């Protein structure tokens, strides 16, 4: 129910990431500040750089 | 309210940048290296203040009001005085010698929200000047007057933008007199004989920036050195000249295409004349010779081995007593002098024990 | 969740060198053959679980 998953080919695995845009499901949220940019909301997760 | 203001990155300042030759083939990169004392973390501004008084945990841009390249005896400066809203440009001497209209600058625009790491676009190019040295007939036989690299200039938008003589920021450079000679020089050979004098001019170019290496034929040549400074090597094995040997065996490393011929100068100083904790002559040379070097292959022509085996040759070494001596050979160049010298640019030899 | 893993490519031994050094860093001009029978192990099972 709240799982996601990605997968990529052996190729790809090396900074294979998820980028995450959350947007208001609110009209007036989006319009509201658009000008500051903080009507939606991005993050990534990455594989990492590891020793 | 004026709340937490947390920088958590900064803009990134490297060496080894991809050199651009003021030629058309700018596709070739000559190895450069900005000079000693560039620690990255630029100085920028914000672009909204009101975000950042509170977190500037997200997306932003980063005016750049700061870049410095720092050269051997000066530093230039490009930094956005947003105080007068213009772009401000001092060369390695610390004048200002350019003011250029808004932010000409790009801005940095960070890759992620909260991340810390902004990028932008820099570029290089070099623009030749005009600095005499002078290289005396009393050593060459043929005097040169040499006009060095010329100035290092940064290209914004696609125009260049001079920031005072490249010879200090960029590396090879060649010493002579304390003088740095770079690339795009023009060597002005005049030759005295007979006749009279003459004079004859060859330019050297921006893809002739060549780096070249002096080594012992103790220590590979293969192997660049990295624990050369940008002036001298100073070999500290122990060398002991048998009375059977007029000649030195060293190699000469070539990284890019060398087609002049130059010469192997050797200075020969006492052990007592000589300091080598700090590898300074502290008195003039006791000795001086000279071997011409005529740039030719050995193997394969035009595609032989990177070094040269170089007979270092000495007009009499019985002039010398028996003794310990610095020995310091340096490349001199003939009729058009080219550039080289990085690491090093010349080679000490500071326990030479010369036996009879 | 739901679904089985196959093959990834994910690697190579990069190479089988050797130094001689009088001045020579000896490269070693690599085998197919050699480098392929040096190492033929089909299963190379790992220790620890999760990692």
């Amino acid at each position: 129910q709240n799982t996601l998953i990605y997968v990529v080919p052996n190729g790809s695995f090396v900074g294979s990431n998820i980028k995450l845009t959350y947007t208001t499901t609110d009209y007036a949220v989006l319009h509201y500040f658009y000008s500051t940019g903080q009507y939606k909301v991005f993050k990534t997760v990455s594989v990492p750089n590891v020793t | 309210s004026t709340l937490s203001l947390v920088a958590k990155g900064a803009g990134v300042v490297e060496f080894l940048l991809t050199a651009y030759p003021y030629t058309g083939n700018i596709t070739f990169a000559p190895p450069w290296f900005i000079a000693e004392n560039v620690v990255k973390q630029p100085f920028m501004t914000y672009s909204d203040l009101q975000f950042a008084k509170t977190n500037p945990s997200a997306i932003l841009s980063l005016s750049t009001v700061n870049i410095t390249v720092v050269g051997l005896g000066g530093k230039a400066s490009v930094y956005y005085n947003s105080t007068s809203g213009q772009t401000v440009i001092t060369n390695i001497y610390g004048q200002t010698v350019a003011t250029l209209s808004g932010n000409v600058l790009p801005t940095l625009t960070e890759l992620a929200a909260g991340n810390g790491t902004f990028t932008g676009s820099l570029q290089f190019t070099i623009v030749p000047n005009n600095t005499v040295v002078q290289i005396p007939s009393s050593l060459t036989k043929t005097s040169f007057a040499v006009y060095t690299n010329g100035s290092l200039a940064i290209v914004l938008n696609g125009k260049a933008y001079s920031l005072g003589p490249a010879g200090l920021f960029l590396l090879p450079f060649v010493t002579y007199t304390g003088s740095a000679i770079g690339a795009n020089a023009t060597a002005i050979i005049t030759v005295s004989d007979g006749v009279g004098t003459s004079t004859t001019q060859v330019p050297i170019t921006a893809e002739n920036f060549t780096p070249i290496r002096l080594a012992p034929f103790q220590v590979p040549a293969q192997v660049p050195l990295p624990n050369a400074p940008k002036l001298k090597y100073e070999y500290n094995g122990s060398i002991v000249i048998t009375p059977q040997q007029q000649v030195l065996k060293i190699y000469v490393t070539s990284i890019l295409p060398y087609p002049q011929e130059f010469q192997i100068q050797a200075f020969v100083y006492e052990a007592s004349q000589f300091n080598v904790h700090t590898g300074s002559p502290t008195a003039a040379p006791v000795y001086f010779s000279y071997s011409a070097v005529r740039a030719y292959p050995a193997l394969g022509i035009g595609t032989s081995v990177p070094n040269l085996l170089v007979y270092v040759q000495l007009q009499g070494i019985s002039n010398l007593p028996a003794g310990k001596y610095v020995i310091v050979l340096s490349a001199v160049p003939f009729a058009g002098g080219p550039v080289l010298s990085e690491y090093p640019a010349q080679l000490i030899f500071t326990n030479v024990t010369l036996t009879q | 969740f739901g679904v089985s893993a196959v093959q990834q490519y994910l690697g190579f031994i990069k190479s089988i060198s050797v130094t001689l050094s009088n001045g020579t860093t000896v490269v070693i001009p690599l085998t197919t053959s050699n480098m392929q029978t040096l190492f033929p192990q089909l299963v190379g099972q790992e220790l620890q679980a999760c990692n």
